């Protein structure tokens, strides 16, 4: 039935989570220490959120040309 | 250890099972002794490793070293640190006489005997035998009134305490004279707790504070004496409880008691607790506030007697209630603060406006504004300022913080005593685990309720 | 002085009493409750 | 004389791990502590001695 | 099957999670979100 | 107005004093309970 | 009375319950000796005979000790409190007289008197006297003499009387004929004794290293406790502080 | 054999046969809450405006004086007076006993000592009716939350001005300077204290809708339900074993209260500590120890100040900031 | 640095000396 | 600070404060030992 007393006691269940848990905490790790993050969430690093055009907020202004307002208002 | 079949109580409940063990409830007593005089030399050493020569200690976000500067040990005239080597030995001693308490409590908890009745006559004792528990308040009010006359001769011979209120700006003094007379010393007790008052916390003088000691001293020794030769009158045996969880509560609601008072002596009082290791108070900084503006304008050549605020009460000073000259602004709210660098400006009228112009001190100045930037406002991320302040400051007042942890636990103790309490009462009755089901009081009286 | 104050504040009066009769009557309601209460014993 | 006040408290750090590690186990332990006296009473005789030690060679370092 | 006891098991999980937690506070008073 | 504070002062010192008597007056055996 | 403490299987230890059971206590300390605490870290109680006759050494250096304390503590304090003794310290005593500089004896409540007496003389009296006395303690024999207990007691009352307990000429208040009573100031003087010991082996190594009598000791230790201790004297002068 | 006044008086007292149980708690409870009511009615029908901040402009907070019920408040005691005790016989007269807001004090002072006893009147009649008797620790947390906002926050501030007005619009008063000065919604303690009242309307709905659920049909539909249950009966009214699997399959079965008087405990305890939280985070401001401060927290590689969501709640904070109190400040550092 | 990697040793021997005595006791007979 | 004698031990002078913590977190993982009996 598995009530939860067998599988947190079983070395059978703790030897391929001593290697899943761990693999996916390095990919977490990676994933953000890599600029992967920033690559598809779009997160600005500390050194790109102000560009030399602007200095101040950035504002979207606009509806229906927001895709290439953003990209031009993006960090490149 | 017991389990909750033989005792009824659960794991949640664990130190009940212990109630009726003696030899168990000593070792929880002397562990728990240990630990406390261990968090006293871990944070004296923790404190005395990070502890700064160049800033005042109420910057650093010390509480013990300020408690141990109090007393007159490492500092000198003004208020400055001269050495640490005593915050030291007094960290190292108390971490020593843990290790000792430690392995006591644990050896009673662990291996100990489980009942001390039937071998140990003397330190043996059943909750009942009200004889027996006033000899045991009696040898802990022995040990009070030796520790209180401890602090007496530490304050008339052996190196005196820290005078905040000397001349200059205070110093490590020699009580001379203590002032025990009697109805000085009891009409801080028989005082309202109201402002101009204080009840105890408004004591602004050592020579109050070592004749209340060595009054307190003398009376826990006389009534530690009484209760050995004595024991509890047929009124007091009608009137009170006598379970352990009786005692404990009543020493709940007691602790409570000093909880709530202590925070109100670390809020207000600058004599037992002095402002050079604690920092300002609230009133204390916004007199100095006050204070400070009132000599920078007077060095920019306005009249501060003269020259009213907007409302037409007064920017600088004005009068109390009462009729004294205090400061203007809100800080009339504290106009019953007093202070080291007040006084000498401060005549038979309140503030004297000849002494404000000619009797200015350059120490009194630099201390109104060292107060004045450091305030007792800060957030719990210890940013300095108002709530709005940018995240620059980085002090938060001992005083703020022993005000609020110390009235903290005193709510939760005093809920505790109620728990206790009521506990006892109903363990004394009978019906602490239910009603009867056979015995329901309710349907033994009339209805219409 | 325009108008008349007991002027009481401060000065750490004794449960704030400024007249001997205040004290009397503390003194007198308590004894009388005392009293009350020591002749109506031995009950129960 | 301060490098060997370093190695007396360093000792004594020692000394004081092992007895609280192995003070509750041998109290704790199913007649442990009949067999056990004589090394409990060796590491808390040391642990004196040391404590001693690093106090009268303060006044000296 | 049951070889490791729970309580073992519980307690490294709950040592795990404080010290992450200790790690994420430590991470307020130093690099990005701490003012300095 | 000395008149009213001393009014006020009997009539508190009246309750309080009913409060604490009456406590004495052997609360524990108000009990509903055996024993 | 109260002699189930200090006597038999069940008494007062050199370490309480815990510590020590009584199964590893050694079989020849059954609590028949006054001030039994069944102490012996090391192996020199051996027997009974051999207990009993260290005893004797044992009782000796208690009431010999117990003196040496009183003789040590009170002409230093009175000296330093102002009576004219002139070598009112212990270890410093016996040089003040060395060329003919006689010590004064103070008398009390009427004293301060010269003693013209030389070293010579003092020494030759004072082993004449002491060498008889301990002749008389191994022997068990005296000529004649008068005590306020037994009067003009002939030279037949020694034999016979209690190896380091002779009652009769050494009890003149009594106060010992009851054994109960007996036996409780035995354990009572046992027991001081090993206190007075213990003092002077202190004042011994106090005086070597602070160079001052335990008075002065005790007196600086009241005055100034956190100032004037072992670790202050052992400091040499002051401290660099720590600021 | 109770004939003597004293012992008839005591039975009397401590009568549970009376229609609300009196006790020596209600002893002081009765006479100090009623004067509480007496004054706290007149003074909201007919109170003369009273100078709060100290500067001589005084509010009014009374209907005759022209306020509704919602903007109707007795106002706290004049700043001039601060921590101090004013009685009537300390004031000269009247009318400045009510221009300096003595009735605050009286009210506050009369309603803390009426809810302390109220409090150990009902640990009494838990006591006289063979009861458990920690109703009255329950009862401790709104007790706390009303010391805190009436007396405890005067005496950290020092000032009876600074409490909490004994109204509606005051009390929107009260929290919005309250806001301003220590930024409470970033608080842990008011933080739990949000939480433990939307979870207890959450565990009241919770508990309600699976008894009223869960109720033995014992009626027919043109009646209410109400009519099935009879009072002083023993047999259960309600399946226990169907409300605990219908609660089970639908949040999660093996973290479920499955035992009523442990379900019943948590009801008890939840809220009750989360205001004891939230009393004691007021308490804690009122000695300034202040929410979380994350004022120019985040910043970038250049230096420059990145603002957030707390920034323009310090925003809010400064709106409330300049605004609250716009004549009694003489000086920029708010201390006081 | 030298002293963080002696904070963090001393930090784990200590939080270590707890579970090191539970888990000994527990192995070691019992009594707990 | 501390003295130049005990400087070297000021690393195992800040974790002294968290003790008491762990002490009664070790109170739990003992009752979680005695599987709460
Ligand atoms: C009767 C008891 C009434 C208690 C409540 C009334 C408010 C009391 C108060 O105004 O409290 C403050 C007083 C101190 O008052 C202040 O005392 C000060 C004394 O300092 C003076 O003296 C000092 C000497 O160094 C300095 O010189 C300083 O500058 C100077 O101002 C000043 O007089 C202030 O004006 C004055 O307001 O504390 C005290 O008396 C200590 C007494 C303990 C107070 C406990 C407060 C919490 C109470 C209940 C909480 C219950 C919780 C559970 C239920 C819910
Ligand atoms: C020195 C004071 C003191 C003493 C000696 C006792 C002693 C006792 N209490 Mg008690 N109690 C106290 C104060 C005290 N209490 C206070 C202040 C409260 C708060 C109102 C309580 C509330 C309370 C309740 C509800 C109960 C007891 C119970 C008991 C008995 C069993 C305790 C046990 O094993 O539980 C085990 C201990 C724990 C499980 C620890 C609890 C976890 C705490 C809450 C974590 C908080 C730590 C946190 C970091 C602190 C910060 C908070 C704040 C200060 C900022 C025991 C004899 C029980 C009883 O009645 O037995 C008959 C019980 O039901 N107590
Ligand atoms: C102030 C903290 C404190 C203290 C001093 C105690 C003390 C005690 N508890 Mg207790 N307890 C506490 C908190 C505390 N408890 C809390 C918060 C809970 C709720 C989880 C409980 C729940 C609880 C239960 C359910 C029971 C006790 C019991 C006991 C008693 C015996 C325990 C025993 O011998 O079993 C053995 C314990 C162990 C073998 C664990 C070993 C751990 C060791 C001792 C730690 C020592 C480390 C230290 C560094 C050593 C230094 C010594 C020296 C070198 C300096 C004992 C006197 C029992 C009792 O009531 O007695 C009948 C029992 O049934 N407690
Ligand atoms: C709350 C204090 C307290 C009390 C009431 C007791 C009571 C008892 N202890 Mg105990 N003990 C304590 C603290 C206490 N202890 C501490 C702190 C330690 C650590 C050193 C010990 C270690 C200890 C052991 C190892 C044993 C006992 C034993 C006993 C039992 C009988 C024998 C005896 O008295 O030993 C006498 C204890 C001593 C001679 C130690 C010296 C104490 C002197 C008198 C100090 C003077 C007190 C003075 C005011 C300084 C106090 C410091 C203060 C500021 C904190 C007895 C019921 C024995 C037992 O359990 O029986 C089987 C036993 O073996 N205790
Ligand atoms: C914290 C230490 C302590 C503790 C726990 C106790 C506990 C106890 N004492 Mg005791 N006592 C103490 C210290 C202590 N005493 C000292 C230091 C002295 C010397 C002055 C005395 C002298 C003393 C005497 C002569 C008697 C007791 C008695 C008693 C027992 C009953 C008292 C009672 O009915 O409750 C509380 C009492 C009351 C509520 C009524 C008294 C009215 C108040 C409290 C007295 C002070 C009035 C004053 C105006 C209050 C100002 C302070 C207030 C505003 C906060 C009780 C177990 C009685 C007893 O049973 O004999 C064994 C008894 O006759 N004590
Ligand atoms: C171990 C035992 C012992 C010894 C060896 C000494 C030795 C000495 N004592 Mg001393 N003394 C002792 C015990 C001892 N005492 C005790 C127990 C007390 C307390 C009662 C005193 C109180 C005392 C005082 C007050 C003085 C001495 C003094 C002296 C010194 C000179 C004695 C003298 O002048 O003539 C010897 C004494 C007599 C001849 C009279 C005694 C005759 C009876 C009947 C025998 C001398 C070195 C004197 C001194 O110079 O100070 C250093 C001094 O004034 N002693
Ligand atoms: C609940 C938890 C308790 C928590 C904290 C308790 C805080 C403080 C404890 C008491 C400190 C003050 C003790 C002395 C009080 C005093 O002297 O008051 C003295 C004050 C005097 O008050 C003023 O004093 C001024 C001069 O100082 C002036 O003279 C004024 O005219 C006068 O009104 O009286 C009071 O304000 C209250 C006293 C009466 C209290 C009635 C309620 C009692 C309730 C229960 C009693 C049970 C027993
Ligand atoms: C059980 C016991 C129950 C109740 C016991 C209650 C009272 C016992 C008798 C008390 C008698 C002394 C108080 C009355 C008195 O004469 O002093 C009354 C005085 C009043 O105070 C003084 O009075 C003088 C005039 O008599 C002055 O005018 C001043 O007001 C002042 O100096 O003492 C006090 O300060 C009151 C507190 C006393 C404590
Ligand atoms: C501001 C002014 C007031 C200041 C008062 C401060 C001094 C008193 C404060 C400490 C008193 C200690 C109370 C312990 C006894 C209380 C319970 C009791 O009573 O114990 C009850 C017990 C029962 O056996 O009796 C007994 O032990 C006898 C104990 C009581 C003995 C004292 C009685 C004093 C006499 C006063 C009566 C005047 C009576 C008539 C007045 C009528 C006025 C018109
Ligand atoms: C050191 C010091 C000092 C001194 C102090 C003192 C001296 C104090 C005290 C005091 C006192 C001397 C007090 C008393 C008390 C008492 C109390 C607090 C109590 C109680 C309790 C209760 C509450 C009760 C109740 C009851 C009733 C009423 C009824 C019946 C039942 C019973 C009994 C339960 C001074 C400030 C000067 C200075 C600084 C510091
Ligand atoms: C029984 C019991 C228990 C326990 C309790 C307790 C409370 C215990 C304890 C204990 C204790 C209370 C301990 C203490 C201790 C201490 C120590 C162990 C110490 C030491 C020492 C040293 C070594 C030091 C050093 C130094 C110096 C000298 C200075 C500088 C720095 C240093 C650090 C280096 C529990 C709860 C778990 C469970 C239940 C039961
Ligand atoms: O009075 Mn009510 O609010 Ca407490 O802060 Mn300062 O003072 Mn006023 O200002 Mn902000
Ligand atoms: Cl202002
Ligand atoms: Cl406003």
């Amino acid at each position: 039935e598995r009530p939860f007393s067998d599988i947190l006691t079983s070395i059978r269940y703790w030897v391929i989570h001593s290697i899943t848990v761990p693999s996916l905490f390095i990919a977490g790790w990676l994933f953000v220490s890599t600029g992967l993050a920033y690559d598809v969430f779009g997160s600005p690093r500390p050194n790109e959120y102000f560009t030399e055009d602007r200095q101040d907020a950035p504002l979207i202004t606009d509806r229906f040309n927001a895709l290439e307002q953003v990209k031009k208002l993006s960090a490149q | 250890g017991r389990d909750q079949e033989t005792t009824g109580f659960a794991w949640w409940a664990g130190n009940a099972r212990l109630i009726n063990l003696s030899g168990k409830l000593l070792g929880a007593h002397v562990a728990h002794a240990g630990l406390i005089v261990f968090w006293a030399g871990a944070m004296n050493l923790f404190e005395v490793s990070h502890f700064v020569p160049e800033k005042p200690m109420y910057e650093q976000g010390l509480i013990l070293l300020p408690h141990i500067a109090t007393l007159g040990y490492g500092v000198g005239p003004g208020g400055e640190v001269l050495d640490t080597f005593p915050y030291f030995v007094s960290g190292v001693l108390h971490l020593i006489s843990s290790a000792v308490l430690g392995f006591g409590g644990v050896y009673h908890s662990l291996i100990g005997p489980e009942t001390l009745e039937e071998s140990y006559p003397f330190f043996g004792y059943v909750w009942k035998d009200k004889n027996k528990m006033t000899n045991i308040l009696g040898y802990h009010l022995i040990i009070l009134g030796c520790g209180a006359w401890l602090l007496v001769l530490k304050a008339l011979y052996f190196g005196g305490v820290y005078d905040t209120w000397a001349p200059g700006g205070g110093d490590v003094r020699i009580i001379s004279n203590p002032t025990t007379n009697a109805a000085i010393i009891f009409g801080y007790i028989v005082k309202s707790p109201f402002g101009g008052d204080g009840w105890i916390v408004s004591v602004d003088n050592l020579e109050d504070i070592i004749g209340g000691h060595i009054w307190i001293g003398t009376l826990c020794i006389l009534g530690g004496i009484w209760h050995i030769y004595t024991t509890p009158w047929p009124w007091a045996r009608r009137a009170f409880v006598w379970s352990g969880e009786a005692y404990l509560s009543y020493s709940l609601a007691a602790v409570s008691l000093m909880g709530f008072t202590a925070c109100c002596f670390a809020w207000f009082n600058n004599t037992a607790y002095p402002s050079e290791f604690y920092g300002p108070t609230g009133p204390e900084a916004s007199q100095a506030q006050a204070f400070t503006f009132l000599v920078r304008d007077q060095r920019l050549g306005a009249n501060v007697a003269s020259a009213q605020g907007p409302t037409g009460l007064g920017k600088y000073l004005m009068r109390s209630p009462t009729g004294e000259i205090i400061f203007g602004g809100e800080t009339m709210r504290f106009w019953d603060f007093r202070g080291p660098w007040v006084e000498p400006l401060r005549g038979p009228s309140g503030l004297d406006l000849v002494k404000l112009k000619n009797d200015i001190q350059p120490w009194q100045e630099r201390r109104a504004a060292e107060y004045m930037t450091h305030a007792p406002l800060g957030s719990l991320n210890s940013v300095g300022g108002v709530a709005t302040e940018i995240n620059a400051v980085n002090f938060v007042s001992p005083r703020s913080w022993l005000a609020t942890s110390h009235f903290c636990l005193g709510f939760f103790f005093f809920v505790g005593h109620l728990w206790h309490a009521g506990r006892a009462r109903a363990a004394a009755a009978g019906f602490e685990k239910g009603i009867d089901r056979v015995d329901e009081p309710v349907l033994s009286m009339r209805p219409l309720d | 002085l325009v108008d008349d104050r007991m002027n009481g504040d401060g000065t750490g009066l004794p449960f704030g009493v400024n007249d001997g009769i205040l004290g009397w009557v503390i003194a007198g309601t308590l004894g009388t409750i005392w009293a009350i209460y020591f002749v109506s014993q031995k009950d129960l | 004389m301060t490098s060997i006040l370093q190695i007396a408290l360093l000792g004594l750090v020692l000394v004081s791990f092992a007895l609280v590690v192995g003070v509750p186990v041998v109290f704790a332990s199913p007649n442990g502590w009949t067999e056990n006296k004589g090394v409990v009473f060796s590491g808390l005789s040391v642990w004196f001695l040391l404590v001693f030690a690093v106090g009268v060679f303060n006044s000296f370092a | 099957i049951g070889r490791i006891p729970l309580w073992l098991v519980g307690t490294v999980v709950g040592l795990l999670a404080i010290g992450l937690l200790a790690i994420f506070f430590y991470g307020s008073y130093v690099g990005l979100g701490s003012s300095l | 107005m000395l008149t009213l504070k001393i009014f006020v002062y009997t009539v508190v010192t009246f309750f309080v004093g009913l409060f604490i008597f009456g406590f004495l007056s052997n609360d524990p055996s108000r009990n509903p309970g055996k024993g | 009375p109260d002699l189930e403490k200090w006597y038999g299987p069940d008494r007062k230890l050199f370490l309480p319950g815990g510590l020590l059971d009584r199964d590893d206590v050694p079989e020849y300390l059954n609590g028949e000796l006054a001030g039994d605490y069944g102490y012996d870290p090391l192996g020199l109680g051996k027997d009974e005979e051999q207990v009993e006759k260290y005893r004797a050494n044992e009782l000796l250096h208690a009431r010999w000790a117990m003196l040496a304390a009183a003789g040590i503590i009170i002409p230093e304090g009175l000296q330093a409190n102002g009576a004219d003794i002139k070598g009112g310290t212990w270890f410093e005593t016996g040089a003040e007289m060395l060329n003919g500089g006689t010590l004064n004896y103070f008398a009390v409540p009427f004293g301060v008197v010269q003693n013209p007496l030389p070293l010579a003389a003092v020494t030759l009296i004072e082993i004449v006297l002491l060498g008889a006395v301990e002749k008389f303690r191994v022997d068990g024999t005296g000529p004649a003499g008068f005590s306020p207990g037994v009067g003009k007691f002939d030279s037949d009352i020694f034999d016979g009387l209690d190896k380091l307990y002779p009652g009769g000429p050494f009890d003149p208040l009594n106060l010992a004929d009851d054994p109960e009573v007996f036996a409780e100031l035995q354990v009572k003087e046992i027991k001081n004794g090993r206190l007075a010991m213990i003092a002077v082996l202190a004042f011994a190594i106090q005086s070597y290293v602070t160079g001052e009598g335990p008075y002065a000791n005790i007196t600086k230790h009241l005055s100034d406790p956190f100032g004037y201790n072992l670790l202050t004297v052992l400091q040499g002068d002051d401290r660099v502080p720590t600021l | 054999e109770n004939t003597s006044l004293w012992a008839r008086f005591c039975e009397w007292i401590t009568s549970t046969e009376n229609r609300l149980y009196i006790g020596w708690f209600g002893v002081i409870m009765i006479p100090t809450l009623l004067t509480a009511i007496s004054v706290y009615i007149i003074a909201f029908i007919a109170a003369p405006p009273v100078d709060i901040d100290g500067i001589r402009e005084p509010v009014s907070g009374s209907l005759l004086y022209g306020n509704n019920i919602i903007t109707g408040a007795v106002v706290p005691t004049s700043n001039a007076i601060g921590l101090h005790f004013y009685p009537i016989w300390e004031a000269a007269s009247l009318d400045e006993w009510l221009y300096n807001g003595g009735p605050y004090q009286l009210v506050v002072c009369h309603f803390f000592l009426g809810v302390c006893c109220y409090m150990g009147r009902e640990w009494e009649l838990s006591y006289r009716l063979g009861m458990r008797p920690w109703i009255a620790v329950a009862y401790s947390a709104p007790v706390a939350a009303a010391t805190a906002v009436f007396i405890i926050y005067p005496i950290g501030q020092g000032s009876f001005s600074d409490g909490m007005p004994l109204g509606i619009s005051g009390t929107f008063n009260f929290m919005i300077v309250f806001q301003a000065e220590h930024n409470i919604l970033m608080h842990p303690f008011h933080m739990f204290g949000v939480a433990g009242v939307f979870g207890g309307s959450l565990f009241s709905a919770m508990h309600g809708s699976l008894v009223t659920s869960s109720l033995i049909r014992e009626t027919t539909e043109n009646e209410s339900a109400n009519a099935g249950y009879k009072f002083g009966q023993e047999e259960e009214t309600y399946n226990i074993v169907a409300a605990h699997g219908y609660f089970g399959r639908l949040i999660f079965q093996y973290a479920s209260f499955n035992n009523s008087r442990s379900l019943h405990f948590f009801l008890a305890v939840w809220p009750v500590v989360c205001i004891w939280l939230t009393a004691l985070g007021i308490s804690t401001m009122a000695f300034n120890l202040n929410g979380f401060n994350f004022n120019q927290s985040v910043v970038d590689s250049n230096g420059r100040v990145l603002n957030t969501w707390a920034d323009i709640i310090n925003r809010a904070n400064l709106g409330m900031e300049v605004m609250h109190e716009r004549n009694a400040h003489n000086f920029p550092l708010d201390l006081a | 640095s030298l002293t963080l990697i002696l904070q963090l040793v001393a930090l784990f021997a200590v939080v270590a000396a707890g579970p090191l005595v539970v888990v000994l006791l527990s192995v070691r007979g019992g009594n707990l | 600070k501390l003295p130049e004698a005990y400087a070297p031990f000021s690393p195992i002078v800040d974790v002294l404060p968290i003790i008491p913590v762990l002490f009664i977190l070790l109170a739990f993982v003992w009752q979680a030992s005695v599987s709460f009996r």
